[PDB]
């Protein structure tokens, strides 16, 4: 079906343009290589020119819709489209008899024309096709000339001067055609012309020349016309034009330096084997040194020795209490001195605590969990995201639903620029999603459960309509609870 | 769905433990030494299940309970390694069990576990027998659940709890350990049999005419109702057969796995009645409470799933009979929105010393009745904050304690939800 | 569904795989969306060994649809003569109303089939029947310039 | 020609050996697999050693049950490949048959298959005998149902379903597991003949005499019943010759596949009129499913006579029936009994406490009265699910809570569907 968009008889060709207009509904905003009616535009331009007014009318359609899949980056390839497409679009669009032929084709110029920075190239385009035979298509691209206008305006115009001219030309013929309409929807254009501009200067460019009952009737136009002589604000605007003092950190203190402040009986205190030792070794280099502090020393300090036995213990030791004032005092090197943690810091500890989620104390939880958190804060997500997801994979139960709350903590707090081709995105569908399935169809539910949320707060990352292809492969009843979160998320 | 790894904690734990295995040693025919000298092949049918040698693990910290299980009578047969004990005790100090000196322990009685678990063909899960008011046997043993809960997600877990009476010891302590421990079997055991001091006492002074009732006594009634309720689990049968189709067929709602056990007849340490009884007088020590190894009236409360076992050769089609009679002419007892909740299985091998016998294992509501006794006597203890001072010490906080009262009291209210619930 | 396999073939006139699927127990008043049944749907586009296959394993000959048209309506309305009389042999409702107020009278006469006109009148046509908008089929031959209806009409 | 048998859990398995001891007796088959003496084939290939083994898959999610096959009578029969197991059973949930446990092994099993049909030429279909209350009966059955509809979707899968029955009952949960079976096997079985085990029971204590019965005493019974309706597809007769007939006959709707069979004579070992045993067959004591087809409407009625029978005796006996009974039958119904013959005799066990007959019959008759059995399944679902008792059981073993609901009102369309057709 794909190259039967060129087959002979019509009702296959039909298919195909309904098939296109599927995928630019349903396929990728980022795009499959598949999406290659860009770099071959003479493809489209064939298809609106459809011999049959009834598959041509569904080539129209399935344009207009890949023309707006395409508001999205990097489609800098606009120019190319618009030369190749309008003209074809005019001729044989704007001029159809067909009610819906002619609708979508006008839809479809709306779309190129805010594609461009300004209106002038698709004007300059579409302009010859006053001089042609058949009334109602200078009739009617007269009325699109109008609406491109009413809608848009001349703003980003390089030479407005050259553009007002070369639109005024052909207006006192326009305006004395045979045609009824030609006549009627001309005077139209002139409203919108003078209103954007008007009226000094239309009377002595152009009022002039037309009938007088015509010039009477243009300036009863411009009394029921009210608002000012530009209009202050425009019915629609372009593609950039839509888009369209730094603050203090308190982080300037100055730094204090713990190294000195360690007692001689620690290292064997911490590696005793009497607990109350080493909690007690623990709880005073935390209550003591570290707690009081706000700022550790950035410059020449290494705590690369120290950080390895707060996870000696955090991963190792019994001691469930010593575990939760170890990830305390892990927690707060990593509060305390933002931007350090780059890689043998963070990772140091990282590994060790994603396995310590296993501890279901809710205290204990509490601590390691809010240590993650720290660690996250200044390290996300050079090595997190990949672990993260390793222990997803983990046969514990609970390291399983903690270390994707995790994940699912951290994507809230995704804002990483940008604007894509992050590391998110390299590994979505590979890894995240793959692992993510793996946590929504779990045997537990409250684990099920985790992934619903871990999920919904994945789609809200990164659209709902690019996982919609494993939505479908998950169950209608499982599918209705990942909906009920999405609702409710946020980042 | 084939073996079971044991473990005994705490003194209780050996204690009740021992008199466990030597009662089913002698069903299954094997001596002190290890050897078969049994008589029938009904008995080595499933001989796989307990033993391998038992595939029991002794814990506790205090040092000298080991020696009281090895010079029992059948001490000489637990495997040296599978011996682990600390060198303090806990002191009923259920922190000391649970954070600090139990925990430190912990990790040795994993290794054993992860040892014996590695050498079976097909885990069922495992068998944990302690008492609730000590410090080693509630502490340590619940937390060496959680710790294999999280290591053995795949395996069901079984506990044999004895809960504390002022008529067995006067330790006030007792109701913090015992409702700390209860805090975490509602969430951490798939089954649990309830075994109440209160009752036994109440059963050896009263039905057995015993004037000072020891543990001995005590522990003859309750090595008596482990042997009943493994009795399934141990020889052929169609019913009720593994671990986990057991806790289906009783266990409706996860938190309520809370079994009230009993069994008849009731017996003294080697007295026989001269006397068999029959099959309709067997089904008629069910409702009997003064049977029941919880102290807990099942009239005050409804059954909402109930195993029955006939050990002995008897009349299967009386035994159906005797079931169905009992079951609707009681019928506002067993709740409605269960259908067919009481399941009877028949085991021709008789227990020791009697020719005919009868288990009760049931899920009944009234079980709420035990739980609100230890949470008055909590309540009493921790509203003046007695003997605070020793938990918190170890490290716990203040606030567990209230965590687990309400949440003990959140089960007495679940359990009084489905005795008022209807089917209408 | 075999109910609308049966559809299928009696709409587009496959004669004999009627027999096939009937054979394979299909309802022969099966009902599409708009609750046409086969034999609304062969005496529609003039399949008459299809109608009296259908009517002699039990069709009903006097169903209706969701705009209340029986087989005897649609039959007269393309101009069936040979089925229109299999219909009314076999019991067709001859002054059968539909949601419009038409009689199958109402339809052979606006369509012009003045062979069918005549038989159904003489299986007892209501001559002065009226539709909604109160117009009898005599009113229509009047209405419609048709001088060889109205002495049909009056016969 | 040739059909596929599958036994899922030992309901299955432990069926399928009373039908395939049953079968080997009708052929003159031994247990090593031999034979002194086709239509035969469509169940049996054959080795180049002149050895006749079944086209038959055991499947359970433990060994018990298929090592008794594997080291019993008929050991040498199958090939060791057709017997599957695994270790770790349901433990009587469906969530574990179906979601956990049966993952596990559901690919080997439908490899084995393959192999199975990969050695036929023209494969029709699947036979596939299990448990309703059993775990994996009901959980692995219904996935297995479900991958043979894409593995071999274009062809028939017949049901022979064993209805539970608090007489043998070993599960609380078995109203759970049937439900939960039938709404995921609904869309995936052409016709499936329910075996309510009470009344296999109750027949058992009347007919055949015992006070207490066991599973071998209702096996035999059931086997000699399945034999009657797989006669016609072994001995190439006349009615239902190949798996399609079955739906042709019997199912005029694809949901409402569910046929009422009904056996007659079970004469114990310790002869009656053709006219006399097709009057058994309008009798409710000899039904397979416990329901009253007097207040039901039939949509279809089929007789499977064999032995000694005389055509017209069989007439007689139709004629007396539907003018001296009043068998309402629905106005879109042919209305007319079809009838096959088969003259060999029925076949008992050696041993058997089931008398050699010399005629016996056996009704399959789609009445709309077996929704009564719908009802009494649907009924106990709603007690237990009303307080969600047990239900943590399924919901964390994979299955989410949604499916009962979902179930159960696929279970109350069935039984509208049931009361719009009689009426
Ligand atoms: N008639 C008959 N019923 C049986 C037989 N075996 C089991 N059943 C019934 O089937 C139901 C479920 O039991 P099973 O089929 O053994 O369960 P399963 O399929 O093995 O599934 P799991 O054991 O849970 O893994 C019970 O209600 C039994 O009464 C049998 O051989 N014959
Ligand atoms: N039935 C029974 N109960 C006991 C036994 N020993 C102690 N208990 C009870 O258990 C509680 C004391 O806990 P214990 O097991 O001795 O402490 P532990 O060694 O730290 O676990 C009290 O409620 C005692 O009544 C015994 O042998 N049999
Ligand atoms: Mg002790
Ligand atoms: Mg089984």
């Amino acid at each position: 079906l794909e190259q039967r968009a060129s087959h002979k008889v019509w009702k296959a060709r039909l298919n195909a343009y309904q098939e296109l207009n599927n995928l630019f509904t349903k396929s990728s905003v980022i795009p499959n290589d598949v999406a290659n009616y860009w770099l071959d535009p003479e493809l489209f331009a064939s298809y609106i020119v459809d011999s049959n007014v009834v598959a041509q009318e569904n080539a129209i359609i399935a344009l207009h819709t890949l023309l707006e899949y395409i508001s999205q980056v990097p489609n800098v390839s606009t120019s190319k489209l618009r030369l190749q497409w309008i003209p074809p679009l005019v001729e044989k669009g704007l001029s159809s008899s067909r009610a819906a032929t002619k609708a979508k084709a006008t839809d479809c110029i709306m779309l190129l024309t805010q594609s461009d920075t300004s209106i002038q190239q698709t004007v300059n385009l579409m302009l010859p096709s006053l001089s042609n035979k058949l009334p109602r298509l200078v009739s009617s691209c007269v009325k699109c000339l109008a609406t491109i206008i009413e809608e848009f305006g001349f703003i980003n115009v390089s030479d407005i001067n050259i553009l007002l001219s070369e639109i005024l030309e052909p207006l006192p013929k326009l305006s004395s055609h045979a045609d009824r309409n030609v006549r009627s929807e001309t005077m139209n254009l002139i409203l919108q012309i003078y209103k954007w501009f008007g009226k000094e200067l239309l009377q002595e460019l152009l009022l002039e020349k037309l009938k007088p009952i015509q010039q009477r009737d243009l300036s009863r136009m411009f009394e029921k016309y009210e608002g000012t002589i530009p209009p202050k604000q425009q019915p629609r605007l372009f593609q950039w034009a839509v888009p369209a003092n730094a603050v203090d950190p308190f982080e300037l203190l100055p730094p204090s330096v713990i190294l000195d402040k360690f007692p001689a009986d620690f290292q064997t205190r911490i590696s005793s084997t009497k607990w109350k030792d080493r909690v007690e070794a623990l709880e005073e280099i935390h209550n003591n040194v570290l707690k009081p502090v706000k700022k550790l020393a950035h410059k020449n300090q290494d705590y690369s020795d120290y950080l390895r036995v707060l996870a000696n213990v955090i991963q190792k030791d019994a001691n469930v209490q010593a575990v939760t004032i170890a990830a305390n005092s892990v927690q707060l090197l990593c509060n305390s001195l933002r931007s350090n943690f780059t890689r043998s810091y963070g990772a140091i500890v990282l590994v060790p605590l994603l396995e310590r989620t296993k501890e279901k104390k809710p205290s204990v939880n509490e601590a390691i969990c809010s240590a993650l958190d720290a660690v996250a804060t200044y390290c996300g997500f050079d090595d997190c995201l990949e672990e993260t997801l390793n222990y997803m994979k983990h046969k514990t139960p609970q390291v399983r639903i903690e270390c994707t709350k995790f994940l699912t903590r951290m994507l809230q707090g995704w804002k990483s620029d940008g604007p894509l081709q992050n590391q998110l995105l390299f590994k979505l569908l590979p890894e995240v999603t793959t692992a993510v399935l793996k946590i929504v169809n779990d045997t537990q539910p409250t684990t099920r459960n985790t992934g619903f949320e871990c999920f919904a707060t994945l789609m809200k990352l990164v659209g709902e309509r690019e996982l919609a292809d494993p939505l479908e492969k998950l169950d209608n009843l499982k599918k209705k609870k990942i909906y009920e979160y999405y609702e409710k998320v946020e980042v | 769905m084939r073996e079971i790894v044991h473990i005994q904690a705490g003194q209780c734990g050996n204690q009740i433990g021992a008199k466990f295995w030597e009662v089913i040693s002698d069903e299954h025919g094997i001596d002190p030494t290890g050897s078969y000298h049994g008589d029938s092949d009904l008995q080595l049918e499933r001989i796989n299940v307990y033993y391998n040698v038992p595939r029991a693990i002794l814990v506790d910290l205090e040092p000298g309970t080991m020696d009281s299980v090895r010079s029992g009578p059948f001490g000489q047969i637990f495997r040296p390694d599978n011996f682990v004990f600390g060198q303090s005790g806990a002191g009923n100090n259920w922190a000391k069990g649970h954070y600090t000196e139990g925990a430190e322990l912990v990790d040795s009685v994993l290794d054993v576990v992860r040892k014996e678990s590695e050498s079976c063909d097909c885990l069922q899960g495992f068998q944990l027998t302690h008492s609730l008011g000590g410090g080693t046997g509630s502490g340590m043993g619940t937390l060496l659940i959680s710790k294999i809960r999280e290591e053995y997600p795949d395996r069901i877990m079984n506990t044999f709890s004895v809960v504390p009476s002022p008529k067995v010891s006067d330790t006030v302590v007792e109701p913090y350990n015992a409702t700390l421990s209860v805090h975490q079997l509602v969430e951490n055991t798939d089954e649990t049999y309830c075994i109440d001091n209160e009752a036994l006492y109440d059963i050896c002074f009263r039905t057995l005419k015993l004037t000072t009732p020891t543990y001995g006594d005590l522990n003859h009634l309750v090595s008596a109702t482990m042997s009943g309720v493994t009795t399934c689990l141990r020889f052929p049968g169609q019913l009720n057969a593994d671990l986990r189709k057991l806790a289906v067929n009783m266990v409706p709602f996860p938190r309520l796995h809370f079994f009230m056990p009993g069994f008849a007849p009731l017996t003294s340490r080697g007295s026989q009645q001269y006397r068999a009884l029959t099959v309709p007088e067997l089904t008629q020590q069910m409702f009997d409470a003064k049977n029941m190894m919880a102290a807990c009236d099942p009239r005050h409360g409804r059954y909402l799933t109930v195993a029955a076992v006939f050990r002995g050769r008897m009349s299967m089609k009386e035994v159906d009979e005797q079931m169905l009679n009992v079951q609707n002419k009681n019928s506002s007892y067993f709740v409605e929105w269960i259908p067919n909740n009481v399941k009877t299985a028949v085991c021709d091998i008789p227990p020791r010393g009697l020719k005919m016998s009868a288990t009760f294992i049931g899920n009944s509501t009234a079980i709420q009745e035990l739980f609100k006794r230890i949470s008055e006597q909590f309540t009493a203890m921790f509203r003046r904050k007695a003997f605070l001072h020793w938990y918190t010490g170890e490290g716990m906080d203040e606030m567990e304690f209230t965590e687990a009262e309400s949440n003990m009291n959140d089960l007495v209210s679940e359990y009084q939800q489905y005795q008022d619930a209807t089917a209408d | 569904d075999l109910g609308k396999k049966l559809l299928e073939a009696a709409r587009a006139g496959q004669d004999d795989e009627v027999r096939i699927l009937m054979a394979n127990g299909a309802d022969v008043n099966a009902t599409d969306a708009s609750g046409l049944t086969p034999l609304h749907l062969a005496a529609t586009y003039g399949h008459l060994e299809i109608v009296e296959v259908l009517l002699k394993h039990g069709a009903d000959v006097n169903a209706i649809d969701i705009m209340g048209s029986t087989p005897l309506h649609l039959a007269a309305l393309i101009g069936h003569l040979e089925i229109v009389e299999v219909l009314l042999k076999h019991g067709a409702d001859v002054n059968a109303v539909d949601t419009w107020g038409d009689t199958p009278l109402h339809l052979a006469a606006i369509m012009g089939h003045l062979e069918i006109v005549e038989v159904l009148l003489k299986h007892g046509a209501d001559v002065n029947a009226q539709d909604k908008f109160g117009k009898t089929a005599f009113d229509i031959s009047i209405d419609n310039g048709n001088e060889d209806l109205a002495e049909i009409l009056q016969k | 020609r040739e059909c596929i048998s599958i036994h899922v859990g030992q309901a299955g398995v432990q069926i399928g050996n009373a039908c395939w001891e049953l079968y080997c007796l009708e052929h003159g088959i031994q247990p090593d697999g031999q034979m002194p003496s086709d239509s035969f084939n469509t169940f049996f290939s054959e080795t180049g050693a002149g050895k006749h083994v079944p086209r038959a898959v055991f499947v359970d999610l433990e060994p018990t049950v298929i090592d008794e096959v594997r080291t019993g009578t008929y050991r040498q029969l199958f090939h060791p490949e057709q017997l599957i197991t695994g270790k770790e059973d349901a433990a009587n949930n469906y969530a574990r048959g179906h979601y956990t446990i049966g993952k596990e092994i559901i690919d080997l099993v439908l490899d084995r298959i393959r192999k199975l049909a990969d050695q036929c030429t023209g494969l029709q279909g699947f036979s596939v005998f299990h448990s309703f209350g059993g775990g994996t009966g009901s959980g692995f059955t219904s996935l297995l149902m479900e991958r043979l509809s894409v593995d071999y979707g274009k062809k028939s899968k017949l049901e022979f379903s064993i209805y539970p029955a608090p007489q043998v009952s070993t599960a609380v949960v078995e109203p759970y597991n049937s439900i939960l079976t039938t709404h995921t096997t609904l869309e995936h079985s052409d016709c499936a003949f329910m075996v309510d085990n009470e009344a296999i029971y109750d027949i058992c204590r009347r007919n055949l005499d015992i006070e207490r019965p066991t599973y071998t005493n209702l096996n035999r019974l059931i086997g000699q019943i399945v034999s009657s309706i797989t006669a016609s597809l072994r001995f190439d007769g006349a009615l239902n010759v190949d798996l399609t007939e079955f739906q042709t006959n019997l199912v005029p709707y694809p949901r409402a596949h569910f046929p009422l069979a009904t056996y007659a004579p079970v004469i114990s070992a310790e002869q009656l009129s053709v006219a006399e045993i097709t009057n058994a067959c309008f009798e409710p004591a000899n039904q397979m499913v416990k329901c009253d087809p007097r207040h039901g409407k039939y949509m279809a009625c089929c007789l499977l006579y064999r032995g000694d029978v005389v055509p017209k005796d069989v007439n007689a006996a139709i004629a007396t029936i539907k003018t001296k009974r009043t068998i309402q039958f629905v106005d879109w119904c042919p209305t007319g009994f079809k009838v096959g013959i088969n003259y060999e005799p029925p076949t008992v066990v050696p041993g058997g406490d089931l008398a050699k007959v010399q005629r016996a019959v056996c009704m399959l008759s789609n009445t709309t009265a077996i929704a009564e059995a719908w009802a009494r399944l649907d009924h106990k679902f709603d007690l237990m699910y009303a307080k969600r008792a047990f239900v943590h059981w399924y919901v964390g073993e994979g299955m989410e809570e949604g499916e009962f609901s979902e179930a159960r009102e696929d279970m109350a369309a069935l039984e509208k569907d049931y009361e719009e057709v009689g009426v």
